[PDB]
């Protein structure tokens, strides 16, 4: 565990989200970053190296996320104006533009079989958009206030929410059905994902703490005393071995779950850590934050 | 203790090895200094470890575990006061310990540090260690109130308070942290009520805080709207008189003076209040309430420039906990003229805050931002930034649709239509310019042909 | 009034390839406020200081709050009120060069304004928006004054 690479100038701007892919489908090779200065710019990761692959310019305000479909090799960003466009990443061309404003759009999420597009809204409610035309195909309604992280479970099963009131939904995607409502948290919770079975749902919350529930009896599976601050972003491994973690205090920490031990801590970004996501084949750590920088961290 | 400390320094000189000298002066140090005392902290530990080869009693080992909880090395203070446990043989092992001075002390002290580092278990551990070697101390029932706090679970942090107040009715510590609680909730009447069971016996830095909480409910309620009727009672008047016989006792407690300094800043003598935020601004640093106050007294003066660079000091110093409201203090500055020639900058500072997070919040002033992107765009003429200032345009005008739901609305409601009857002929004024510019290129081009 | 630079400054370091001069060090010292550098050429005789010791420094065109910009004469009697009355250590000089990180086309972030007075030299090196009132040949008074 260290640093293998530092791309710097990778942005004029901050850097506020990134996304890598998990299968062989021409997203295991390719960084998709959301940054201050109005622009996504796919990376081409490669000969133990980064390289520009694409800057696409259709933003006119700042990209809060970036996500890259696991069944198809094109991208999705939305930015704070609430305008989100899909990019065909082997042309880098725009697909779509979804006009979903005024404000009333947020951080993305792809399935797994790359049908739904989900996002949540000022409203409270987590709109599932359809990919293959850009257009809502329905609403999932668990009222109360501003839904902040989705994340979609990589076998095709579950969606969860997490509010910014620390409220979280499981809904069952065949039916639309909400399944399950937790609270455990009174703070904002930024980041959330399903384990890659889709047993455990890690959540990142600004308490400074690490939280894993189980999402099929729904109760509380256990705490990780995380970092002293905000937890911004955590991401699995895609064999479900260990999983990174990100916070406000200048911090990217690897964690052990089977130990609840921290294996290394990462001091080399110098600013906010806002996005982290492994490799595909699991062997790398991509890590963005307001340093301007891209950082690779290896893995054994 | 100054002819104390001269006296020490006299047994130092006169012998290096005064271990009694070097143990008065731990505990002198524990007990009260932490700036000046460090280095001293490095003065009696590096004998007092040559007495701990020699024999290991417990009172050297946890005076050097606080030296070193004080210092910040919060490693070794763990490892002395594990020491103190598992070396120093006369705290339980073998002996008895008086009060449970030893082992439960140190209990408070690494669960202290399992304050510090996030380690609730151990802290919780420590402190149910340390009710079970004696039903007191409720001062642990105060930290366990204050970590319940920290979690977001204020109703179980009034519990442990509750729980110490059981184990001391009259406790001012407890009090003040329920009125704490109170005063966050907007509880002035509780507030006042447990500032009135705390001043029955107590005062003196035990109802300093009560007064101060006094003036800051009155303060609070001269920041708004209702502010005139409370101008009808005069309460501006019993916050400085409080202010006043607080100043009167203290010496270094700078929040009474930058109370007194705020209330002559809400009056007519703030041009000496600042002058107060000198004298405060004199003093030690490390406190985020002088900055925001000369802020406060630049923005007062019209004077953006510094109000802008004290607003950026503070988030130097305090940016990295929850500080996500005093960006949008230091946006709100910029428009308190009707400024909008210092706001082309700040169009990206205000919108950047986090990649989660609500900004339904500040639109109007995000539209006082837009607007002055409206002032460019109808000033250069050059194309490829007109009409996606254009587009930027009709986006404000959506966010004045929130604006809408007040005068603001009514000043806006005029601005959309004339700023899109502006673009609809600057839009062809931008294209005619490409087109000379276009003409001009090819003149030159056939100039180099030639 | 008329007060061209104000701070708290705090002596980083004291001369630190010797001392050249037995009366005069050049004391370096860094900002809490403002973040910028220091050299200054005090002497030791009439003003001793110490290495770690912290002061304000009052860089003004006048020593009147009026702000009348009298003349570079000396009337030792002058039934006036003063700004160099509240503090300790009083100089008076002209600014000579000013140094920037300019380039063709863009402007300045950094400047470095060098200022003697009679002799005693004095570096101020920051950014171009707290260097602002500073011109070339401009007469200039020191005023600092020192803080427990």
């Amino acid at each position: 565990y260290g640093i293998l690479f530092k791309q710097e100038q990778a942005h004029d701007d901050a850097i506020w989200s990134v996304a890598w892919g998990t299968n062989k489908k021409e997203n295991s090779e390719t960084v998709v970053t959301g940054s201050l200065d109005d622009l996504v710019k796919v990376w081409k990761w490669r000969d133990e190296r980064l390289d520009l692959q694409w800057s696409l310019e259709g933003h006119q305000l700042g990209v809060v996320s970036v996500d890259i479909s696991h069944t198809l090799p094109i991208a999705a960003s939305s930015s704070l104006d609430a305008h989100i466009r899909l990019w065909d990443l082997e042309n880098g061309k725009q697909i779509k533009s979804i006009d979903a404003g005024p404000v009333d759009a947020w951080t993305l999420a792809f399935s797994p079989d790359s049908q739904y597009l989900a996002t949540g809204t000022h409203v409270g409610k987590v709109n599932i958009f359809g990919v293959e035309s850009g257009k809502k195909e329905y609403s999932l309604d668990t009222r109360g206030k501003f839904i902040l992280s989705i994340a979609y479970s990589p076998d095709g099963k579950y969606l969860a929410s997490g509010a910014i009131d620390g409220i979280i939904n499981i809904f069952d995607i065949a039916t639309g059905k909400l399944l399950h409502t937790l609270e455990g948290h009174a703070m904002p919770i930024r980041s959330l994902t399903f384990s890659p079975d889709s047993q455990l749902l890690v959540t990142a919350s600004d308490d400074g703490y690490i939280k894993i529930y189980d999402v099929q009896h729904a109760n509380l599976a256990g705490t990780l005393s995380g970092h002293a601050s905000w937890v911004l972003n955590v991401a699995f491994c895609p064999d479900d071995t260990h999983f990174v973690s990100s916070s406000s205090d200048k911090s990217v920490k690897v964690w052990d779950v089977g130990t609840r031990t921290c294996v290394h801590t990462f001091f080399d970004h110098q600013d906010q850590v806002w996005g982290v996501k492994y490799n595909g084949n699991g062997s790398k750590i991509v890590s963005v934050g307001d340093d301007q920088e891209i950082h690779i961290y290896d893995c054994p | 203790r100054d002819i104390a400390k001269g006296h020490l320094k006299k047994v130092t000189e006169q012998y290096p090895d005064d271990v009694e000298a070097w143990i008065e002066l731990a505990q002198i140090l524990e007990q009260t200094d932490i700036q000046g005392a460090l280095s001293a902290y490095g003065t009696a530990t590096r004998i007092l470890q040559e007495k701990v080869q020699a024999d290991v009693p417990p009172e050297i080992l946890n005076n050097v575990g606080a030296l070193h909880f004080r210092l910040g090395n919060l490693g070794e203070a763990k490892k002395y006061f594990l020491a103190s446990l598992d070396r120093a043989k006369a705290e339980a092992e073998h002996d008895e310990h008086y009060y449970n001075a030893i082992s439960v002390t140190t209990s408070y002290n690494l669960a202290r540090l399992y304050e510090a580092m996030c380690e609730f278990h151990e802290a919780e551990k420590l402190y149910k260690n340390i009710l079970r070697e004696h039903p007191n101390y409720v001062d642990c029932y105060l930290r366990l109130g204050a970590m319940a706090r920290d979690k977001g679970n204020f109703y179980e942090a009034s519990d442990w308070f509750k729980e110490a107040l059981q184990i001391n009715q009259d406790h001012p510590d407890a009090w003040s942290l329920i009125g704490n609680l109170h005063l966050a909730k907007q509880e002035w009447g509780p507030g006042q009520k447990k500032f009135e069971r705390i001043l029955k016996q107590p005062s003196t830095q035990s109802d300093t805080y009560s007064m101060l909480a006094l003036g800051n409910v009155w303060l609070q309620t001269l920041h708004q709207p209702t502010r005139d009727r409370e101008k009808e009672k005069r309460h501006q008047d019993r916050a400085l008189a409080i202010y006043k016989q607080v100043l009167r006792n203290d010496a270094k407690n700078l929040y009474a003076a930058n109370g007194i300094g705020a209330v002559l800043a809400h009056k007519g003598y703030f041009r000496e209040a600042r002058d107060v935020f000198a004298q405060v601004r004199e003093a030690t640093a490390d406190i985020s309430d002088v900055w925001l106050n000369l802020a406060h007294i630049y923005v007062e003066q019209k004077q953006y420039i510094s109000a802008v660079q004290m607003y950026e000091n503070c988030l130097r110093k305090f940016y990295k906990h929850q500080n996500t409201e005093v960006v949008l203090y230091l946006a709100r500055a910029l428009f308190k003229c009707g400024k909008l020639q210092e706001c082309k900058q700040t169009l990206l500072k205000a919108r950047h805050v986090a990649p989660s997070d609500t900004v339904l919040m500040f639109n109007v002033a995000l539209v006082l931002q837009r607007l002055a992107t409206s002032v460019l765009k109808d000033e250069k003429s050059n194309l490829k930034e007109v009409l996606n200032a254009v587009k930027e345009l009709e986006l404000a005008h959506r966010y004045f649709s929130y604006l809408s739901k007040l005068a603001l609305a009514a000043t806006e409601a005029r601005q959309c239509s004339d700023l899109l009857s502006q673009a609809q002929y600057h839009v062809a004024r931008a294209r005619k310019q490409d087109e000379e510019e276009r003409e001009l290129r090819a003149k030159q081009e056939q100039e180099k042909e030639l | 009034a008329g007060i061209l630079f104000e701070d708290i400054f705090d002596v980083k370091d004291i001369d630190p390839e010797g001392k050249k001069f037995d009366r005069v060090s050049r004391l370096h010292c860094e900002s809490e406020s403002f973040k910028m550098d220091l050299i200054l050429d005090v002497n030791i005789q009439i003003y001793p200081v110490d290495l770690g010791d912290k002061f304000r420094l009052v860089i003004a065109s006048t020593l009147y709050e009026d702000g009348t910009l009298d003349d570079g004469e000396y009337n030792p009697t002058d039934d006036r009120p003063s700004r160099a009355d509240q503090f300790e250590y009083v100089m008076y000089g002209k600014v000579y060069r000013i140094e920037g990180d300019e380039t063709s086309t863009e402007a300045a972030t950094r400047l470095s304004a060098y200022v003697s007075y009679g002799g005693l030299l004095m570096r101020l090196q920051g950014d171009a928006n707290n260097l602002h009132g500073f011109e070339v040949d401009s007469r200039v008074y020191l005023l600092m004054k020192k803080l427990a």
